[PDB]
């Protein structure tokens, strides 16, 4: 129920016919959308989860921190981001000695 | 970690040991181990030869790479060579990473 | 004595020219050389191909050799690159005796 929201920097736009280079208006782009994972990855506006922060006794009552850089995990499942009809194909990957997921 | 490759089966450990040589023993029965034994150590040579693959280099680059180089001007000795006092010494680490590959 | 290899039969001259093309000559006979010519020039491309034998470096030779490198610290610009306008430029002369071998 939030279409109207999207990550700063996280996502991929495309003009419309003709729109600026630069400071192109809103109404002058278009947004893609990757609600379509909402089922498996985080949404990128959101804390990943929670985890403990202290160790709670009976004097001291238990803490948490919010997680938003979450790196692989063990048990993790995703989906990569979707392509589209006016998307990039294809991306070299970097001669590199390791990699993670190399999905472009 | 500190660098390397990683084997899940590396070169074997090689153990070595002098065998004990007991000293004379009692003249007559005791249960207890022996515990006097003759002094020794022993000395010898070993070799180890290992075949390394190469991958060659095959940069379209037109200028010229680093290259590891010996110093060109006079020294009190030479690097990587022994004393007046015949002592190997390693002046600096040498790394690995001089030629140059695009990503 | 420039240096070099020296070659009873070297690698012949190849001469090119440019044929002659007469403007429209006179409407009589005149026994003089014609001297008016149509104005031309003529362009393409040339490739030479070169086979080098090499004979490789047998030292025995401890430590590490004098090698030629690029520079290691930053620039204004690349060696042996182009400018900013284009124009490549050999920045030194570079020699051909880096390795050692004995006497
Ligand atoms: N030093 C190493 N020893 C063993 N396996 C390695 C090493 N470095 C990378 N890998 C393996 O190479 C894979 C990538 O290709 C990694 O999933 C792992
Ligand atoms: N650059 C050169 N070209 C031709 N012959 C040479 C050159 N340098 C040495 N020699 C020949 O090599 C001989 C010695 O071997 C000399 O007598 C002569």
């Amino acid at each position: 129920d939030e279409e109207r929201f999207f990550p700063s920097n996280g996502i991929l736009i495309f003009g419309k016919q003709n729109a600026a280079r630069d400071n192109a208006d809103y109404s002058d782009v278009m947004l893609t959308s990757e609600e379509e994972i909402k089922t498996t990855n985080p949404v990128a506006t959101e804390e990943y989860g929670i985890v403990a922060d202290n160790l709670q006794q009976q004097n001291t009552a238990p803490q948490i921190g919010t997680v938003n850089s979450q790196g692989a995990l063990p048990g993790m499942v995703w989906q990569n981001r979707d392509v589209y009809l006016q998307g990039p194909i294809w991306a070299k990957i970097p001669h590199t000695d390791g990699n993670f997921h190399p999905s472009p | 970690l500190m660098g390397g490759f990683g084997l899940k089966h590396p070169p074997p450990q090689i153990l070595i040991k002098n065998t004990p040589v007991p000293a004379d023993p009692p003249t007559t029965f005791n249960q207890s181990k022996l515990n006097s034994f003759i002094t020794q150590y022993s000395t010898g040579q070993v070799s180890v030869e290992i075949e390394w693959e190469l991958q060659k280099e095959n940069s379209k680059r037109w200028n010229p790479e680093i290259q590891y180089t010996s110093n060109y001007y006079k020294s009190t000795s030479v690097d990587f060579a022994v004393n007046t006092e015949g002592v190997y010494s390693e002046p600096r680490p040498i790394g690995t990473r001089y030629l140059t590959r695009n990503l």
